[PDB]
């Protein structure tokens, strides 16, 4: 199936208390693997999984370097935009950026990233066909003409196309075990009386990985698709994920609702009724 | 792999 | 400029029941900026000791942090999570409920 490396950097100033905090992360899905903190003791990048462990000193020196260096870059940045917006310098501000790949069951190139984010609203970007850019406000308009002129989206491509995609498959195949793992989700339903005619309906699905999920609510076949409660999915915080869907049932026709999902790891869509083999039958026992 | 971000606005 | 509230989701790791060590967790999402105070409660005053998520982001650009602590679950002590950013007037308490 496909898969795809991110990083994910924030920057941002603090008025009269010195340099801004810079703060990158890397994933490959939904696993992180490695972050940088400028604010942080060692000063160099860091492992936050496991099988990013077996690396030689000459992987933390290069990719210190290049993150390290991507800190002085946003600083020098965020100075810029100050300029351009006739921004005081007393005031905090962000610089948010995002680079990244895909690839498919192939191993082959799909689709790339380069984006930039300010005070949370998109300043520039790297269009789909990795050739020309998308400029929020003039100010980006500026920076667009500067980008084509020193080339800068060719030198991205290079790395997307490239390097990128040959450093997510090195950390697929380096990290078989946990990267290609697909965890089944863990299902079931609780019974909540909201008054004397009514009551909810949760759905829950448990310990599952990759985190892309779908819970539907169905009475008779058709989908409460605007009478059904749902929340974020959450991360567990072991690597697995949760999540829940809710409905409001006219009590005693419990049995015509049903709940489905959808995931990677089964093998087929579920289909939970509140009954006995489905969700909630191991209260006939001690 | 990180990439090589020096591009300035 | 763009400001967005918090979303609070406070859960247990693993299905709850006392007697029992587990994990409390605080997940935070779909806020900006990015500073944001955030402390678990064991009846409550806060617990000490306690760890969170490198900061990271959405596809909309809005961020998520997950706090968390180890803890036991027991028939009497209530958990909650207490939320402060500025977009809120008052920090926000959540409390922890095993059930919804």
């Amino acid at each position: 199936g496909s898969h795809s490396m991110r990083y994910f950097s924030t920057s941002v100033s603090r008025p009269g208390r010195g340099e801004p905090r810079f703060i990158a992360v890397g994933y490959v899905d939904d696993t992180q693997f490695v972050r940088f903190d400028s604010d942080a003791a060692s000063q160099r990048m860091e492992p936050r999984a496991p099988w990013i462990e077996q690396e030689g000193p000459e992987y933390w020196d290069e990719e210190t370097g290049k993150v390290k260096a991507h800190s002085q870059t946003d600083r020098e940045n965020l100075r810029i935009a100050l300029r351009y917006y006739n921004q005081s310098e007393a005031g905090s501000h962000t610089l948010q950026m995002m680079f990244g790949c895909d690839v498919g069951s192939d191993g082959r190139f799909l689709r790339g990233y380069h984006q930039y984010a300010y005070d949370g609203k998109d300043y520039i970007a790297l269009k789909e066909d990795l050739r020309s850019w998308t400029a929020a406000d003039m100010a980006a308009q500026i920076t667009k003409r500067k980008w084509e002129a020193a080339h800068v989206a060719e030198q991205q491509r290079a790395y997307l196309e490239g390097t990128c995609v040959d450093g997510l498959r090195r950390y697929l195949e380096n990290g078989k075990e946990t990267l290609q793992r697909t965890d089944p989700p863990k299902t079931h339903m609780t019974h909540h009386p909201i008054s004397d005619h009514e009551a909810t309906l949760r759905c829950w699905a448990l310990g599952f990985y990759p985190a892309e999920i779908t819970l539907t609510w169905q009475r008779d076949g058709e989908d409460q698709t605007q009478d059904t409660e749902l929340v974020e999915t959450r991360p567990a915080g072991d690597g697995t994920f949760q999540k829940w869907a809710a409905v409001v049932v006219p009590s005693g026709e419990e049995q015509r609702y049903t709940c489905h999902v959808q995931h990677e790891g089964l093998p087929k869509p579920l289909t939970l009724r509140w009954e006995p083999g489905s969700g909630g039958g191991l209260n006939d026992i001690f | 792999v990180y990439g090589f971000v020096r591009a300035c606005l | 400029m763009i400001q967005r509230t918090p979303k609070i989701q406070v859960y247990s790791r693993h299905p709850a029941e006392n007697g029992k060590s587990n994990f409390l967790n605080c997940y935070v999402s779909g806020f900006h900026p990015s500073d944001i105070e955030v402390d678990l409660l064991k009846n409550g005053e806060r617990i000490e000791k306690v760890e969170h998520s490198d900061l990271s982001f959405s596809k909309d650009w809005s961020f998520y942090l997950l706090y968390y602590t180890e803890f036991t679950p027991t028939e009497k002590d209530e958990y909650a999570c207490r939320v402060n950013h500025v977009t809120l007037s008052q920090p926000k308490i959540v409390k922890w409920d095993r059930d919804m």
